[PDB]
């Protein structure tokens, strides 16, 4: 019953869904398997100008997992956005 | 009634998407 995530995805635009595919690639640019690891995601935050603890991302990916494989997919990425805007737990 | 999170940041990595 995550309407917030259902509507958030719909409210999106052709540009958003299109750009969502670019970011995923930029994140897994070096990844061989093709998955964004907690370390990979954080590596981008470091060059951005911040320094988010590795305990946050790790716990985040797990909290935003569909099957709990420990990897964020194009789908889990779309929900990760709203999950933060409506983070309660 | 709120504003989207700071996601545009990563959008600027590629070059500058939705920078404004
Ligand atoms: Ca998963």
């Amino acid at each position: 019953m995550d309407d917030i995530y259902k509507a958030a995805v719909e409210q999106l635009t052709e540009e958003q869904k299109n750009e969502f595919k670019a970011a995923f690639d930029i994140f897994v640019l070096g990844a061989e398997d093709g998955c964004i690891s907690t370390k990979e995601l954080g590596k981008v935050m470091r060059m951005l100008g911040q320094n988010p603890t590795p305990e946050e991302l790790q716990e985040m990916i797990d909290e935003v997992d569909e099957d709990g494989s420990g990897t964020v997919d194009f789908d889990e990425w779309l929900v990760m956005m709203v999950r933060c805007m409506k983070d309660d737990s | 009634r709120r504003v989207r999170i700071s996601a545009d940041a990563m959008m600027q990595a590629l070059l500058g998407a939705r920078a404004k």
